[PDB]
């Protein structure tokens, strides 16, 4: 099952303040009116790197699990939720399809009402996380809005991943290498984009560096 | 005994740092945590987001930075500098310019 | 000219004001 | 004829600060001590000394 | 005007196939024999823009 992604999974590419300006880059991105697939629950591949969202309430979900085996071999990452804040290890642990009931190690940290947003990335300069959340309408399907999700950490880590497992409707999607344009607000914020690729007129903006375009003819 | 071991994960125990006092409102030459240059350093309003380090002006180059040691977000002047243009009336007439 | 004023006309004007790194 | 230019009046450079309390030096004025036969091995890392 | 200054401006972030189109990455990275190599490229680039 699918859903339309419309202008979700923008986030904040570098370490750097803007303001009322109009900047461009090209990086693994969320295409925008993307079909991201429906849940209400599997292991899932990685590709380049993930989208996941959920329509939270509670902080229902546990925490997730990264790798290449997910099943010892080699230390595969874990992170979990406790309150507000995450835990997070990397592990060579091999247990069956529960883990949350199962409950070699190299790096340790610790920090329908609403929907969180995730970003989880490789860079081969290392791993990072990206997020949000906010209140929705109580809709399973994602609402039609724009924010971008913001830095956590920084996993200095060298494991290999190409699968994800989970510890409210939820939603996965997949990041592709593409060019955006990004708007900045007086208080260094991003508050409006256009992914480069989408269609004609979308092109145009980003050729001109506008959002508005002009009556004519444009290569 | 006290052992050491160097292994491909990034080091996360380190000693103490480098770094100076920080003068404002003057020509001063400045490193922030590795972004070096030189110009007059000055206080700002400008609402850098919490993971922000650095800002930037329309034609990229650089116009603030967060103190790694404070709250504060400066904002970085280029050094003044201009042409310098000698007036002269003619040799053959004075000697005198401006 | 409008000596009220850069004592521009009211002309002059409109054209200095529709007309709109270191 | 020129360019002039302000010069740098003087030089600054800026880092984070390190310092936290980690619990480093404890097994040097400890109690529990072992023997050469079965030394033990403390871990103390993530964190700053 | 506005354009042709800023593409002059912009221009200095180009690496026209050097190392780097920060200035002092190459000066405190590779020592002066390697170094002006690299800094004769950022010129041949800059020069030529």
């Amino acid at each position: 099952a699918y859903t339309n992604s419309f202008t979700r999974g923008v986030y904040y590419p570098d370490k750097v303040f803007r303001s009322s300006v109009l900047h461009s880059t090209q990086d693994l991105f969320l295409p925008f009116f993307s079909n991201v697939t429906w849940f209400h629950n599997p292991v899932l591949p990685f590709n380049d790197g993930v989208y996941f969202a959920s329509t939270e309430k509670s902080n229902i979900i546990r925490g997730w699990i990264f790798g290449t085996t997910l099943d010892s071999k080699t230390q595969s990452l874990l992170i979990v939720n406790n309150a507000t804040n995450v835990v997070i290890k990397v592990c060579e642990f091999q247990f069956c399809n529960d883990p949350f009931l199962g409950v070699n190690c190299t790096f340790e940290y610790v920090s329908f009402k609403n929907l969180r947003e995730f970003v989880f990335k490789n860079i081969d300069g290392y791993f990072k996380i990206y997020s949000k959340h906010t209140p929705i309408n109580l809709v399973r399907g994602l609402p039609q809005g724009f924010s971008a999700l913001e830095p956590l950490v920084d996993l200095p880590i060298g494991i290999n991943i190409t699968r994800f497992q989970t510890l409210a409707a939820y939603y996965v999607g997949y990041l592709q290498p593409r060019t955006f344009l990004l708007k900045y607000n007086e208080n260094g914020t991003i508050t409006d984009a256009v992914d480069c690729a989408l269609d004609p007129l979308s092109e145009t903006k980003c050729t001109l560096k506008t959002f508005t375009v002009e009556k004519g003819i444009y290569q | 005994v006290l052992s050491f071991e160097l292994l491909h994960a990034p080091a996360t125990v380190c000693g103490p740092k480098k770094s100076t006092n920080l003068v404002k409102n003057k020509c001063v030459n400045f490193n922030f945590n590795g972004l070096t240059g030189t110009g007059v350093l000055t206080e700002s309003n400008k609402k850098f987001l919490p993971f922000q380090q650095f800002g930037r002006d329309i034609a990229d180059t650089t116009d603030a930075v967060r103190d790694p040691q404070t709250l504060e977000i400066l904002d970085i002047t280029p050094c003044s500098f201009g042409g310098v243009s000698v007036i002269t009336p003619g040799t053959n007439t004075s000697n005198q310019v401006a | 000219p409008d000596p009220s004023k850069s004592k521009r006309s009211f002309i002059e004007d409109l054209l200095f004001n529709k007309v709109t790194k270191f | 004829t020129s360019n002039f230019r302000v010069q740098p009046t003087e030089s600054i450079v800026r880092f984070p600060n390190i310092t936290n309390l980690c619990p480093f030096g404890e097994v040097f004025n400890a109690t529990r001590f072992a023997s050469v036969y079965a030394w033990n091995r403390k871990r103390i890392s993530n964190c700053v000394a | 005007n506005a354009q042709a200054l800023n593409t002059l401006v912009k221009q200095l972030s180009s690496n026209f196939g050097a190392i780097s189109s920060v200035l002092n990455d190459i000066l405190s990275r590779l020592d002066p024999p390697e170094a002006e190599v690299q800094i004769d490229r950022l010129i041949t680039g800059r020069l030529q823009s």
